[PDB]
């Protein structure tokens, strides 16, 4: 019908926003193994019994995990499987018929979901689609045990069923490009913003201090961030899969974990640098040198290449279990699998020990401010909310991540994957928050208003 | 938008003691850094002494050993004992203020400036 638009009128985009992908075996609502695209493998409560009928679906030993080739064939062979059910039934063809294109699909999904004799228990509904009243079976359809189970499902194709449009699923690309045209933002304000800071303490001669050397480190972890992990990981994200190949998966991934880990380690020496930069400045004038401040950064980075490059590029940080093997075989899959011991060791030397350090450190400075040689000013007071925005936008960045990180491997995932990426970019975005919190110095203010001449 | 009123600054013979003072009206936070800095004929603005909120302080190497600096208990009022002058430490005094209340950078408040003549 040469339609080529992104969405269009079928059962099969339908069932996949209904039913999510999942190549490993899970439970439904009602608690049934079920994988791929629900499809159902058994009722019966042994995971054992799930396995052997999957391998017997599939024609080899999966160990209940299969392949997206795998998992597509099986939804169309439900699909199918569905729709002959529909046809070769009393009750479910006389309405069939007597529905249009996206009414035949809605009937398709019931049928997909609690199979081809449960769907012909609907006497009184499937009667009022076939007398085309469909607010009255909209209704009706609401009462039945299928609308308590699954009420968000339900909702979407009784709606449907109602409308005779796709109103309850177009709702869902219009989040598809919505959240891409931010992340088109994102890309930008990280790039051009850590660019301009580095920028400035490259040229002006009156921004070369300890503390901006400091600063130059973080902008530099940030804009590689910008420049190869955020783009590649949205370009992924948008398109479903990983279009570049098992070699630059990883390598793209010890960046990732690289950059990451530089920065947040680098927030940690600024904040130890502020420390003795205000508590002890005359010791700090003299002890620490550029040259002994570019010893610091040198270490950060090797502590920072070490948890990232070397375990990677030695598959250390590999998982063993059959879906991670699965993705390292696989050439358009890039997801994130680690064994406990990385999942840990990466997790308190990327975050927690700087986190540790830059809690205590800061600590440290509303204490020894209370403790000096002098009455219920404000200069104290606005200087809490600034400690409360340094602290607290990257506690809120970083912290739903690396906790979830860590939950996501003390036990079998209860934690959606949806949640897992969603979180990585909240962390993602504090390397464009940076800019706007450890450049607001009144010689960063000038030489940024002139390196573009406003 | 706090202010610094310096006083001391005159004229005395080569050898002879001078006192200044710095006193800083408004609100300043906790940690800070109150010092002088003074401008030579012909010569870059230098630092000549400096007395962190902590009591410690800090000295210039052509003036540690004659120079003193101090601070008042409660006012924030730094004062600066000079003694045994020097026709070279004629120069224009300047009080400063280093704030931290930022925290990553350090604001700067400064006064008037005074004149301090010592007679070769
Ligand atoms: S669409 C292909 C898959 O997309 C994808 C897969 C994996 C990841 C993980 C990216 N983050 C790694 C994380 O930042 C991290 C940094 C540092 C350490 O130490 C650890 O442990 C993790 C992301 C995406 O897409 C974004
Ligand atoms: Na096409
Ligand atoms: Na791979």
């Amino acid at each position: 019908d040469a339609e080529n638009l992104y969405f269009q009128g079928n059962i099969f985009e339908m069932l996949r926003i209904d039913e999510g992908l999942r190549l490993k075996i899970y439970k439904d609502t009602e608690g049934y193994y079920t994988i791929g695209i629900g499809h159902l493998l058994t009722k019966s409560p042994s995971l054992n019994a799930a396995k052997s009928e999957l391998d017997k679906a599939i024609g080899r030993n999966t160990n209940g995990v299969i392949t997206k080739d795998e998992a597509e064939k099986l939804f169309n062979q439900d699909v199918d499987a569905a729709v002959r059910g529909i046809l070769r039934n009393a009750k479910l063809k006389p309405v069939y018929d007597s529905l249009d294109a996206v009414r035949r699909a809605a009937l398709i999904n019931m049928v997909f979901q609690m199979g081809e004799t449960g769907v012909a228990g609907f006497t009184n509904s499937l009667r009022m689609l076939q007398q085309k009243r469909w607010d009255e079976a909209a209704v009706n359809l609401a009462k039945s045990r299928w609308y308590n189970q699954t009420p968000n499902r339900a909702k979407r194709v009784i709606t449907t069923f109602r409308t005779g449009t796709w109103d309850a699923y177009a709702a869902d690309e219009v989040w598809v490009v919505g959240m891409g045209i931010v992340m088109s933002l994102i890309v930008l304000a990280i790039v051009f913003g850590n660019v301009l800071v580095i920028t400035a303490i490259a040229k002006f001669e009156r921004l070369q201090t300890v503390t901006n050397y400091f600063i130059t480190s973080l902008a530099c972890a940030d804009l590689v961030m910008g420049l190869a992990v955020v783009p590649f990981g949205a370009a992924c994200i948008l398109t479903k899969t990983w279009t570049f190949g098992n070699f630059w998966c990883e390598f793209w991934t010890s960046i990732d974990v690289l950059c990451v880990t530089a920065s947040i380690e680098t927030l940690c020496v600024i904040a130890v640098d502020r420390y003795f930069a205000i508590t002890s400045p005359f010791k700090y004038q003299s002890l620490l040198t550029k040259n002994k401040a570019r010893v610091i950064i040198l270490m950060v980075w090797i502590v920072s290449g070490l948890t990232s490059f070397l375990p990677i590029q030695m598959h250390w940080y590999r998982a063993t279990h059959q879906e991670a093997i699965n993705c390292y075989a696989e050439e358009t899959c890039c997801d994130f699998f680690t064994n406990q011991a990385y999942a840990i060791a990466s997790s308190i030397v990327s975050f927690y020990v700087p986190l540790v350090i830059m809690v205590f450190v800061y600590s440290r400075v509303f204490q020894e401010a209370k403790r000096q040689l002098q009455k219920f000013a404000l200069k104290e007071h606005k200087a809490l909310k600034t400690l409360g925005i340094i602290m607290g936008t990257f506690t809120l960045c970083w912290l739903p991540f690396f906790i979830v990180n860590i939950v996501h491997v003390i036990q079998d995932n209860l934690i959606r994957k949806e949640v897992y990426i969603l979180l990585n970019w909240i962390g993602y975005v504090n390397s464009g928050f940076n800019p706007l919190i450890y450049c607001r110095s009144p010689d960063f203010r000038i030489a940024f208003q002139e390196l573009l001449c406003l | 938008q706090v202010q610094l009123q310096e006083s001391g600054g005159g004229l005395v013979q080569a050898g002879g003691s001078l006192r200044l003072s710095c006193a800083a009206s408004g609100s300043i936070f906790a940690l800070n850094i109150m010092g002088w800095y003074r401008q030579a004929p012909g010569k870059q603005r230098e630092l000549v002494a400096a007395i962190h909120s902590g009591g410690t302080t800090n000295y210039a190497n052509s003036v540690k050993g004659r120079f003193t600096i101090s601070r008042d208990n409660a006012a924030n009022t730094v004062y600066l004992q000079m003694n045994s002058l020097k026709p070279e430490d004629t120069a224009v005094y300047y009080c400063n203020v280093k704030d931290f209340g930022a925290i990553i950078y350090d604001y700067d408040y400064w006064g008037q400036g005074t004149q301090v003549t010592v007679s070769s």
